[PDB]
């Protein structure tokens, strides 16, 4: 099985975009 | 065969970080 | 997950039962284990939630006494491959601990160097989950003569593990721990030592430690002759030889007085008890070394040395403050982590 | 036992001796590897030398030890030199890992290659390309279409893609899949449009992929000429129905400018019939 | 075949040639790595004999690079990792000769790895092993006198080759002591201490080191600190304190 592979990739990218934003949010809130 | 599986592991792992890190933000 | 767990557990129960109910010796139950071990082989990547060490484990412990069941290596070596490294890591890590033991007992610690190099490769586990790893790891380093490193790992081993099977495990670690003090040449207080291990067992180590603290060779030889057995039992023999050197080394150190001249003759009288008349040669090595330092004239029959009143007036406390702050600081960061 | 006695025989210079030792060594790799890993470097000196003829055999062995060490990439490099002691369909984990990784190497190159003329880049490995040719054939024997198109898109090579498309009735299902994928996976234009363009060439050879599909590609690519030409043959053949299907599509989707060029060509030719 | 004929010739130039021909014969045999620490009788036994002779003659030719290949090869016949059962009279001698060689190279670790390899008290007890083990103890201590000896089983064979290497190390260690200890001494005292008979070689070494001599030997030393840099001379501290304070507040460095 190797058809699957693109489908999984979609999930991964989404998360990295979301993930970074959270750090940023923490800083802003402090102030 | 191994490629789809390896790809599959990394997503599992990232999500547990994100949940945690997220949980600190709401609080 | 829900169906998987009863089937394995039945197998697991099967194994408990066969020991001295379908055996009478620890080499007859084995025949039964081997056919059952097939099951583990069969499912590859259809699982990762398993325990599969036990069968091989029962077989394996017996080889450690001094018996011949060296076949088992071949078997563990295959398993490290079956788990990719990138797949089924936590179970692979447990296996690596059992292989490392087998090797440690008998010959070539060198194959462990390599095992360690493997150990630090991408894992989804941690090698500090079972302290036993540290214990094995410590002996390796001990041989190589990093007394400090072995100390750290052993002490971390003692944390967060004994309060149950404190019985056997604390005794093995504890015996090595004492030896490492002797090897390092810096030996702590006699009060402390009592409470670790079983008190009966504590006694041969204590006699040895006391002799080394007095720093007199003759007593060290007499006790050692009695206790051939411990070193033999343990499977670390090399220690017996190594300790001999240490007494003499403590003895010169012990005898540090004060004055710009100490007579050479004086040092030689104390020294007479340690060694027949190989005294000056030893002393020379010691001074040269930089552990102590001095000037000797055999011509005027005096040793001249440096005086110190200037402690706490140079960097030696500076290093200390830096090292001490650091310990407190890691836990202070850590409390916050929660 | 110690590996040491055997390993030493290779350090000695006498080519018969080496070759004798070498036969022992290839068998014993799995049991000994840990000890062998220190000695790898000398083994390599012998492989580099052309004053020793068993260069292909040596490569194969060295590589196995790097797999057991965990450096796949390095193992591959020696492995391409082994050449003909590389074999497909042996049904091993060793083999599977490396063929997989090869697709990845080709991928690593394609990015770079895109910014330069497209097909292949100036530095290429002929040996690496060959493993990939073999992989295709492997997969063709199974006769799976869903697998077939996945690899072709993914390895980003047009030439593979073309070969794959066979048969008639399965092909409208397959093309619908490829179309969604190329859009949804690629937000990279250069590549993405190229595949649609290759696909057009594919379309004409059938009686249809779908009459609507033929229109849609025109709207994406925006080629006013292309519509004109397709339309014009329809007038002659006297396919009223085919012709009407075109016109509702383009009207709805497209812009005023696009439309103007297309009417100009139509209006010269006559009323569509 | 060759082995018996080889033994007769030695009772040495001609032997060294015969080794190369002997080697050829080992290549036909397929049990060159195979061992087990059991007697499979003229499989393992035949291979064993051929290796021992070549090893014993490597020593007499005094060719050390070949010695190591033979020793590594011979070693697995003796133990696998452990277990002994097809022994030799020669098995002692060679193990002892290797322990000594291992000494001259300056590898303490190789001396220990061996102890882990071959355990028990049979190891220490036998006379043949005892010459290396006693000498190893003496080396550590810095007891130069204990070291100097010429009797044992081991002094007979190849220890002659080793003695020079061993002395050089001790003499370097004694020169470094004598400069620190003594800022002046008489020449004659120095000649005794070095335990070389002739004054002349002892003069040769002194010029080599580059010392001024007289009827006395001259030496001078003395050091300074808390003026050349330290972590307690402040410039170097300032750089060090930046990291400490940076950790403290978060940075992190």
């Amino acid at each position: 099985l190797y058809s699957r592979y693109k489908k999984l990739q979609q999930e991964l990218e989404f998360l990295e975009v979301q993930e970074e934003y959270i750090k940023d949010e923490q800083k802003n809130l402090k102030k | 065969l191994s490629k789809i599986e390896e790809l599959q592991l990394i997503v599992n792992d990232k999500s547990q970080n994100l949940r945690r890190l997220q949980a600190q933000r709401n609080e | 997950s829900t169906p998987l767990l009863p089937e394995v557990e039945a197998y697991l129960q099967l194994l408990v039962v066969i020991f001295m109910m379908n055996s009478k010796r620890y080499k007859e139950a084995q025949k039964i284990s081997d056919d059952l071990m097939q099951k583990i082989s069969t499912q590859n990547r259809r699982a990762l939630d398993l325990v599969a060490a036990k069968c091989y484990y029962y077989h394996a412990r017996v080889y450690e006494f001094l018996d011949k069941l060296d076949v088992v290596r071949s078997f563990l070596h295959a398993r490290l491959r079956t788990a990719t490294l990138r797949h089924d890591a936590d179970g692979q890590a447990t296996l690596l601990n059992l292989l490392l033991r087998n090797y440690l007992h008998y010959s070539l610690y060198d194959q462990a160097e390599k095992l360690v190099s493997k150990s630090v490769f991408p894992e989804q586990a941690n090698n500090n989950e079972w302290a036993r790893y540290l214990y094995y790891t410590g002996r390796i380093k001990a041989i190589q003569l990093e007394y400090s490193e072995a100390r750290r790992t052993m002490t971390n081993a003692l944390r967060k593990a004994p309060q149950h099977t404190a019985v056997g495990f604390k005794q093995t670690v504890h015996k090595l721990l004492i030896v490492v003090e002797l090897l390092l040449g810096e030996i702590p207080d006699r009060l402390q030592f009592r409470q670790p291990s079983l008190k009966r067992s504590l006694m041969p180590y204590f006699l040895l430690t006391q002799a080394v603290r007095t720093g007199n060779l003759a007593k060290f030889n007499q006790v050692l002759d009695q206790f051939g057995e411990k070193f033999q039992a343990d499977g670390t023999y090399t220690l017996i030889i190594r300790l001999r050197h240490n007494v003499i080394k403590t003895g010169v150190r012990m005898i540090s007085l004060s004055y710009s001249r100490i007579s050479l003759a004086d040092i030689a009288q104390k020294l007479q008890l340690d060694s027949p008349e190989d005294a000056e040669f030893i002393v020379a090595k010691a001074i040269r070394d930089g552990v102590i330092e001095a000037s000797i004239n055999h011509e005027k029959g005096y040793v001249q040395s440096k005086e110190m009143i200037d402690i706490y007036s140079t960097r030696e406390p500076q290093l200390a403050f830096h090292q001490r702050i650091s310990f407190c600081l890691d836990i202070h960061n850590m409390s916050v982590k929660a | 036992t110690s590996a040491a006695g055997i390993i030493s025989l290779l350090d000695e210079d006498e080519p018969q001796l080496k070759e004798f030792a070498l036969h022992k060594l290839n068998a014993v790799v799995n049991d000994f590897w840990a000890e062998i890993s220190e000695s790898v470097d000398k083994i390599e000196v012998l492989y580099e030398d052309e004053g020793f003829r068993s260069r292909q055999f040596a490569a194969l062995v060295a590589s196995k030890v790097f797999y057991h060490l965990g450096a796949f990439e390095e193992s591959l490099n020696y492995a391409l030199g082994a050449g003909d002691l590389f074999n497909v369909n042996d049904n091993s984990e060793y083999v599977e890992t490396i063929i997989a990784k090869c697709i990845d190497h080709y991928t690593k190159q394609c990015v770079e290659n895109a910014d330069l003329p497209e097909g292949e880049k100036k530095p290429i490995d002929q040996r690496l390309e060959g493993i990939v040719n073999k992989m295709f054939q492997r997969c063709l024997d199974d006769h799976k279409y869903k697998q077939a198109i996945g690899i072709a898109l993914e390895t980003r090579r047009l030439d593979v893609f073309e070969k794959t498309i066979l048969e008639s009735n399965d092909v409208p299902g397959m093309l619908a899949y490829s179309l969604k994928l190329c859009m949804s996976l690629m937000q990279n234009k250069q590549f993405r449009n190229k595949v649609l363009r290759v696909l057009v060439k594919i379309y004409m050879n059938l009686e249809k992929p779908d009459f609507i599909n033929v229109c849609q590609c025109l709207i994406f690519l925006d080629d006013p000429q292309a519509v004109s030409d397709i339309l014009e043959k329809l007038v002659k053949e006297d396919n009223l129905l085919m012709a009407y299907q075109i016109c509702f599509d383009l009207y709805e989707s497209a812009s005023q400018q696009f439309l103007s060029s297309v009417i100009q060509n139509l209006r010269t030719v006559g009323t569509p019939i | 075949a060759a082995s018996r004929k080889m033994a007769a010739a030695a009772v040495l130039s001609k032997c060294g040639e015969e080794l190369g021909r002997l080697k050829l014969v080992l290549l036909e045999l397929n049990f060159l790595p195979t061992t087990g620490t059991k007697l499979t009788k003229q499989q393992l036994i035949l291979a064993r004999d051929i290796l021992e002779i070549g090893a014993q003659w490597s020593i007499l030719r005094k060719d050390i690079p070949s010695f190591e290949r033979y020793m590594a090869q011979l070693k697995c016949y003796y133990f696998d990792y452990k277990e002994q059962l097809p022994e030799s009279a020669y098995m002692h001698q060679l193990l002892g000769l290797n322990l000594l060689f291992l000494l001259s190279q300056n590898r303490v670790a190789e001396f220990h790895t061996e102890l882990e390899r071959l355990p028990a008290k049979d190891i220490q007890t036998n006379v043949y092993i005892k010459h290396p083990v006693s000498l190893e103890q003496y080396l550590m201590e810095g007891s130069y006198n204990k070291v100097f000896l010429a009797k044992g089983n081991i002094p007979a064979e190849s220890y002659t080759f080793f003695i020079d290497i061993l002395l050089d190390t001790i003499r370097d260690e004694i020169a470094g002591c004598i400069e620190k200890a003594y800022e002046k001494i008489l020449f004659t005292e120095a000649t005794r201490i070095l335990f070389f008979n002739t004054p002349k070689k002892m003069t040769d070494y002194a010029k080599k080191r580059g010392w001024v001599l007289g009827p006395n030997n001259y030496y001078s030393f003395a050091s300074q600190q808390q003026k050349p840099e330290d972590t307690t001379i402040p410039s170097t501290e300032l750089a060090k304190q930046v990291i400490e304070y940076a950790r403290q507040l978060e940075m992190i460095v």
